[PDB]
């Protein structure tokens, strides 16, 4: 065996610096759009607590010029109310307010009504978007099954919003034992990562016969991005030029490759299944299995990247990607993904691998 | 001479004594204040510390928000400084004067 | 036990023997130190979750009774409940007038 | 005599800083000062007669506690 | 000698709520009072509100009422519903 | 209504009881709000212990404890 030329890699990494180099302008256009719709969101009296999250979040850096932008909403405290044993669909029920804040005033009994929610939600972004003078922005349709408001800002611009709940809250039961980067980076850091806060975002429980269920899964997003910025169990990794390592590089490496097999294999009815977010959580259990600097040199970058494809093979294969925060999660199960779109997948990335990866020039 | 204007010092004031929370009467006067006025009593009691303690919380608590709504009299009265006919107002309204 | 038969965290055998020596009837019925348990469970709870929740946004992970305070005050209806009541070392809120600011 | 003088301007000025007060008259010193004798009167003339209740020469802090209970103003942290 | 106090319990409702999250001694006094505090007040009204009807026996029901007395409005009823739910647990 | 049932005037011999020189025309509406959750609170814990008692007639002793527990004791009906 051999592994992929880190001159290679380096060439693929400049040309996803090639990819990431239109970021000046749409950025302006979705800074003009979040701004202008952020302006009147505050005309509004029912929704004065809504927010944009801090986190400019290239789910997909093969096509930057598609953004998925959140928004967050600060929340009273919440008793949360698990779905049928699914370990990450909950029902969001607000505990007990005294102040009567009127996001219980939309809610119908006592579980917070999702559909409701993105209803009235797409209801004012239709509304508002429309006022918006010499920037062209459409409602685009909001099927598949997925938090959509997909919004175009005029040329190829596609956001798709969608407005998350954050609790400041205590982590729920079933997040314990999760968040394994006590032997990567500490179990202060991890202690520290633990005082923040969670997120919410809906998706109704897509077993067979669910539909429009008013349940709530969990994000991760913020914390993801906060290790991507500290990565290294060395704190100066990728900071100063003795401890350059392929962390980011490979994981840039395994998602340009998954977006690109998806879109080149996107013929319909077999893409909705993958993201790359389980390849960054894969990516987190190889940091698990990797968790030294000197296990993620840039002589070790072909090493890691084989690393990285071989264990995302694993979790292919085996059926078995525990989400990093929730041990008792997996995101490979056999209904949310097809098992012929697995081996699909096994395929091609097996397909990739044995042929020294012609799609890297 | 970098002299403040004569409020902005006071807001850091505010900030400070309402991030903090440690006792501000000195602990020493107020252990003699309290030994004067028990022995002004009944001579000769020994003092568990603790009780001292109790006694300077309740004291501090009570004077904070006393002061409380001292503030809330004289700015009420559309001043911004406050006398001591506010507190013998509002020890009036709480029933300890009359 | 009676805590682990009603499923609670307070001790119910401890309720009914102070219940029996603090002398507030003479006869205790089963059901009421279970009651009681329980509604001590639930505002010891409550109380525990608001202190940890102002801790969480004060970042410290060690429960001061500053926090306490702060928790018990910024909750008008148990402001309302212990507006009496002095908590030792515990400040006061973050309360500037309005008036006072430039 | 005199020991009621322990209580200084900047204490009672950290206080009013504390009780969110802006500016502070000459006279509020003596004011409060008289104010804090006089409730300290009422809570040490409680604790002393628990204590001649206990037929102990010691004052504890239960003592005190249970004088701030008929007082009213409860406190927490010391029972 | 031996004490008396509601440590160990306040500190299983914290992991059971706060699960990593520490507590002082000093906060654990605060609410070892708070506890017999709230104990005392429950029980001498649950003591009034039985000498009132002259009953001898306090109940479950008595507790009852003087939470809805005591306590004030919605956290007095979620209470209640706590409460309730777990003598009905106690009875099965 | 029956907040209106509270007149203006009334409220006027109530403050001429007090002892109040000169009203604003405002301190009705605003003196109807407080008499309002005066009575919302006294008659919920009235109704409390009425609802105790398995009965249906507020008795007065009710009010009184009511009041008692509010800390506005009242003297002469009961208890």
């Amino acid at each position: 065996d051999a592994a992929p030329g880190a001159s290679k890699l380096r060439a693929v990494l400049e040309k996803l610096k090639l990819s990431r180099d239109d970021i000046s302008t749409a950025a302006g256009m979705v800074k003009g759009v979040v701004d202008h719709l952020l302006l009147r969101l505050k005309c509004d009296s029912a929704f004065r607590g809504v927010g944009l999250l801090n986190t400019y979040e290239h789910v997909k850096i093969s096509a930057p010029n598609e953004f998925d932008v959140m928004f967050k909403l600060e929340v009273p405290r919440i008793q949360l109310e698990e779905y049928s044993n699914t370990r990450a669909y909950y029902f969001v029920k607000f505990k007990r307010n005294p102040k009567e804040n009127p996001l219980s005033q939309f809610l119908e009994g006592e579980i917070l009504s999702a559909s409701k929610m993105l209803s009235k939600f797409r209801k004012i972004i239709k509304e508002e978007i429309n006022d918006i003078k010499d920037t062209d922005v459409i409602m685009k349709r909001k099927r598949g099954g997925s938090p959509a408001v997909t919004l175009l800002i005029s040329e190829k611009i596609s956001v798709d919003i969608t407005l998350a709940l954050e609790s400041k809250s205590s982590w729920p039961a079933s997040t314990q034992e999760g968040l394994r980067i006590q032997n990567w980076l500490s179990a202060k850091v991890r202690k520290q990562l633990r005082l923040k806060p969670f997120y919410l975002v809906p998706k109704h429980a897509k077993e067979g016969n669910g539909f429009q269920e008013e349940t709530w899964r969990l994000s991760f997003s913020h914390i993801e991005k906060e290790i991507l910025n500290n990565h290294g169990k060395s704190k100066t990794c990728c900071e100063n030029k003795e401890e350059k390592c392929c962390r980011k590089d490979c994981l840039k490496l395994m998602k340009y490759l998954l977006e690109q097999l998806k879109e080149r294999f996107k013929d319909k009815k077999h893409l909705d299944k993958f993201s790359s977010y389980h390849v960054k959580t894969a990516f987190f259990h190889v940091c698990t299995q990797n968790p030294q600097d000197s296990q993620w040199d840039r002589k070790d970058l072909g090493l890691c990247f084989d690393n990285c494809v071989t264990y995302f093979l694993q979790c292919l294969r085996t059926e078995k990607l525990e989400n990093y925060f929730i041990p008792e999660f997996n995101l490979f199960s056999s209904n949310l993904i097809d098992k012929r779109s697995k081996e699909f997948l096994t395929k091609q990335i097996e397909y990739e691998r044995n042929n020294e990866f012609p799609v890297f020039d | 001479p970098h002299r403040y204007r004569p409020g902005t010092v006071a807001l850091r004031e505010i900030r400070r004594y309402q991030k903090s929370t440690e006792l501000l009467i000195r602990k020493l006067p107020f252990q003699r204040l309290v030994r004067e006025i028990a022995q002004d009593f009944k001579t000769d009691l020994r003092f568990q510390s603790s009780a001292v303690m109790a006694l300077q919380e309740a004291c501090e608590a009570y004077l904070v928000g006393l002061f409380e709504d001292t503030n809330l009299c004289a700015i009420h009265a559309k001043r911004v400084t406050i006398m001591p006919k506010d507190i013998q107002l509002a020890r009036r309204i709480r029933g300890e004067r009359a | 036990t009676r805590s682990s038969r009603a499923g609670l965290q307070f001790p119910v055998g401890r309720v009914h023997r102070l219940l029996r020596k603090g002398n507030y009837s003479e006869r205790v019925g089963a059901g009421a130190p279970v009651y009681l348990a329980a509604v001590l469970e639930y505002l010891t709870a409550e109380i525990l979750e608001l202190a940890g929740n102002a801790a969480r946004d004060n970042k410290k992970t060690r429960i001061i009774p500053r926090h306490l305070q702060l928790a018990i005050r910024n909750d008008e209806e148990l402001n309302k409940l212990l507006g009496r009541v002095t908590i030792a070392q515990g400040g006061v809120l973050p309360n500037i007038q309005a008036v006072l600011l430039p | 005599r005199d020991n009621i003088q322990g209580i200084t301007k900047p204490a009672i000025r950290r206080l009013a800083r504390r009780g969110g007060v802006k500016r502070i008259s000459g006279l509020i010193y003596e004011e409060t000062r008289g104010v804090l004798k006089v409730f300290l009167e009422n809570v040490i003339r409680d604790a002393v007669t628990y204590t001649e209740h206990a037929k102990r020469k010691t004052v504890t802090a239960m003592d005190v506690v249970y004088a701030l209970k008929r007082q009213g103003r409860t406190l927490y942290g010391f029972g | 000698s031996r004490k008396e106090s509601y440590s160990i319990y306040v500190y299983k409702v914290l992991k059971q709520v706060h699960p990593d999250t520490g507590i002082s001694s000093k906060a654990m006094g605060i609410m070892n009072s708070f506890v017999n505090d709230i104990f005392e007040r429950i029980a001498g009204e649950a003591s009034r509100l039985a000498h009132y009807n002259k009953r001898s026996t306090i109940t479950s029901r008595e507790i009852q009422t003087a939470v809805r007395l005591l306590l004030p409005g919605e956290l007095a009823k979620h209470a209640v519903s706590e409460g309730t739910k777990a003598v009905t647990k106690y009875t099965s």
